Order: C-alpha cells, then structure tokens, then sequence
C-alpha cells in the first residue's frame, strides 16, 4: 500500500537499526540502546 | 517459607525480565521491568 | 523461544529414590535469560 502508509511530509514513526553489536538469535528482541564501540575507547553514554 | 522466583539479564528498569510469585492461593505469572532493588524480599 | 515448568511432589542430603517430573505449563518469552533469583517470605 504506497498510498495508504504515506504522506508528503513523511512517516517518522518506524524505527530501524543502522548496526548493531551481535547478531540476533531466532525469536529473540532488544530494544537496548547501547552503541557498538567502533572507536578505539567508549564513549560512556555520550554521542561522540 | 520460599514461593517464586524472578529471572532476567541486568534485573531491572533497563532490559525486560521475569517474574514468578506464589503467595498460598494462587501463581502470578508476569513479564515487566520492575524495579529490583539489592535483595527483594516479603514482609 | 519458550519457557517450560515441570514439577512433582513427595512427602518426607537428598534422599535415596527415583521419581518423574509432569509438565505444568508454557509460557511464550521472547526475551533471553542469564541470571535469576529466588525468593522467600520471612
Ligand atoms: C541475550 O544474551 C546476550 C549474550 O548472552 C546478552 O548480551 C543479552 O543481553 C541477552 N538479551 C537480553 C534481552 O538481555
Ligand atoms: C496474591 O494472591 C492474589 C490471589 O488472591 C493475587 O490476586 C495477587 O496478585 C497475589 N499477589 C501478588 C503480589 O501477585
């Protein structure tokens, strides 16, 4: 449904994961919020 | 003098977990983030 | 991606015998788990 699940403005409700620490098992959520480390040292909670 | 038991990953507000009590008349079944504290107990 | 209960029952340092377990009940969790605890009333 193109039509019926949009608008000119937009649909901000949908969330998706850019990337993640670990692959998901079978039948398993998280909805954590903790950011892979991909730099050398974390950040401690702090977008950087 | 011991009735039901609560599972989880961190135990607390911030992922889901588990709990299971007893209390002589019936099971409460129930999956919610409450809040542990260091040693949960019943008076 | 389940949880499952079993349980039995005797009267009367674990004590020298055999006995089986029934099922109670399944429960549908979708969310995995490492720890957990017990608890009793004082
Ligand atoms: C599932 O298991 C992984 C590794 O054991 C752990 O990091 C993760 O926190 C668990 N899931 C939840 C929802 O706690
Ligand atoms: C105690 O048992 C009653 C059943 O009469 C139940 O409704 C109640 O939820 C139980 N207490 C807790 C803390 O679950």
């Amino acid at each position: 449904s193109n039509k019926l699940d949009s608008k000119v403005s937009g649909n901000y409700n949908y969330l998706y994961r850019l990337f993640r620490k670990s692959n998901l098992k079978p039948f398993e959520r998280d909805i954590s919020t903790e950011i892979y480390q991909a730099g050398n040292k974390p950040c401690n909670g702090v977008a950087g | 003098i011991i009735r039901g038991w609560i599972f989880g990953t961190t135990l607390d507000s911030k992922t889901q977990s588990l709990l299971i009590v007893n209390n002589a008349t019936n099971v409460v079944i129930k999956v919610c983030e409450f809040q542990f504290c260091n040693d949960p107990f019943l008076d | 991606g389940y949880f499952k209960i079993y349980s039995k029952h005797t009267p009367i340092d674990l004590p020298q015998g055999f006995s089986a377990l029934e099922p109670l009940v399944d429960l549908p969790i979708g969310i995995n788990i490492t720890r957990f605890q017990t608890l009793l009333a004082l």
